[PDB]
């Protein structure tokens, strides 16, 4: 047994930004 | 005061004049339109057959104006959702917004980056095609300057957050001869002073290392996990979560890209980030900690030196039910790797009483892990002669009193383990 992977959410930044 | 709150239908009646200043206002009216506070109308926008007409906008040298109009334009509806995106695509934006790239305008340039941004961030598939369409040499050669720090912040900030997400996504991962293309100019965003920038770096390289090993080894091989432990010191938590996240990536590698963290003095930073105010950077650590104890004794030593055993029972006995959990796999991977010596160092931690409290949680998976360590730990002590002493201990503190009631779990795996324990190490 060992390393297990970073799995799930974070959540990590945006995919997409709006210019406002 | 005229491009102020126009209806889509006034904007498509000038887009389609022909008269070319018309045509700027509307599209600067749109522009607006779509930059509204909120629920900017993208779909009417879309449905009015607008976005061939922007895209034809883009390619107008002669006007840059509208260039950037359109460009800004486009840039917001291809923040929306994947459809949305899609349209823009659909409309052939990719390459009018690579070739807007090479713009004697700075401020247009940057809408170019920015919208290829939203594409690529859309998912692999638009990534991959935005690779395709040679945007990667374009980019980087906005950034081919003596010091990053003459550019302006902003224009930076979005080379940085549009070249993370061509590093982004994993089903597939970017191409391989990509990654290699951007990575040396990344080593260098890595280095820079904006906080933004970083942030942003340090979560282009978390996308990277977050795969195969050989993902992570062409990171690693660039030698940025020194500046990674640096960046996990720092005081911005928008820098400090994505670092954190690198270096977790990278110890699910092999034992010597997980070594080269730790020479990096890494383990310097946990007694804080295992404390850490933020839930999340708590979790993160706990789960990085765990990796580090899946790895080789003398790593394990480490752990030990940096005397972060006694943070990994403090979280074990108070914190967020996940960084609970991610202790308890720490804790199983230790036992499991672990010398007799260093397994008895952490029982002199106190780990067996936080570890039997958590035996009352309701999640199978856990009391598994759980499980396995008490297994783990009893085979130490088997060859001490001290399992009897190891199981007053559990008796001490209401252990026995939960693994039996175990005994009785539904689970497949857990009953049996309960009852092996019940059986071989107690009555």
């Amino acid at each position: 047994c060992g390393k297990r992977s970073a799995e799930g959410s974070n959540p990590p930044k945006p995919l997409k930004k709006l210019r406002g | 005061q005229g491009t102020v709150n126009w209806s889509v239908e006034d904007i498509v009646k000038g887009i389609n004049s022909n008269n070319l200043e018309s045509q700027l206002q509307a599209t600067q009216a749109a522009r607006k339109l779509l930059s509204r506070e909120k629920q900017p109308p993208i779909d009417n926008i879309i449905r009015a057959g607008l976005i061939p007409k922007f895209v034809s906008f883009l390619g107008k040298t002669d006007c840059s104006p509208i260039q950037f109009e359109s460009a800004w334009a486009l840039t917001n509806i291809a923040s929306g959702t994947s459809e949305q995106t899609k349209a823009v695509v659909d409309g052939g934006a990719i390459p009018a917004f690579i070739s807007l790239l090479a713009s004697p305008h700075a401020h247009i340039s940057e809408q170019a980056v920015w919208a290829l941004g939203n594409i690529a961030g859309d998912g692999s598939a638009f990534r991959d095609l935005v690779i395709k369409h040679g945007a990667i040499d374009p980019l980087l050669a906005l950034l081919a300057v003596p010091d990053l720090s003459t550019l302006a912040c902003g224009y930076l900030r979005n080379l940085t957050w549009t070249l993370s997400n061509l590093c982004r996504n994993k089903n597939p991962a970017p191409p391989l001869d990509a990654v290699e293309q951007i990575l040396p100019t990344l080593v260098r965003l890595l280095h820079h002073n904006d906080p933004e920038v970083l942030a942003d770096s340090c979560w282009a390289i978390s996308y990277l290392t977050d795969g195969p090993n050989e993902r992570i080894e062409m990171v690693v091989k660039k030698g940025v996990v020194p500046q990674l432990v640096k960046l996990l010191g720092a005081t911005e938590l928008p820098i400090v979560t994505p670092a954190l996240r690198a270096i977790g990536n990278i110890v699910t590698g092999t034992d010597e890209q997980t070594q080269k963290v730790i020479d990096a003095g890494a383990l310097a930073v946990f007694p804080s980030l295992l404390t850490n105010p933020k839930t999340n950077i708590q979790k993160e650590a706990t789960w990085t900690m765990s990796n580090i104890t899946a790895g080789r004794q003398d790593q394990i030593q480490q752990v030990v030196n940096h005397g972060l055993v006694p943070f990994l029972v403090g979280v074990l006995s108070k914190a967020d039910f996940k960084t609970q959990k991610e202790a308890a796999w720490a804790i199983t991977n230790y036992t499991s790797g672990g010398t007799v010596e260093q397994i008895v160092y952490l029982v002199h931690c106190g780990i067996i009483e936080p570890l039997m409290n958590l035996l009352s949680a309701k999640d199978t998976k856990i009391i598994q892990v759980i499980l396995d360590a008490i297994s783990n730990i009893f085979q130490a002590a088997e060859k001490l002669g001290e399992t009897e002493k190891l199981s007053i201990m559990i008796e001490e503190c209401g252990g026995l009193d939960k693994i039996e009631a175990l005994q009785r779990h539904e689970n497949e795996s857990v009953y049996k383990a309960s009852l092996n324990l019940i059986e071989k190490y107690f009555s």
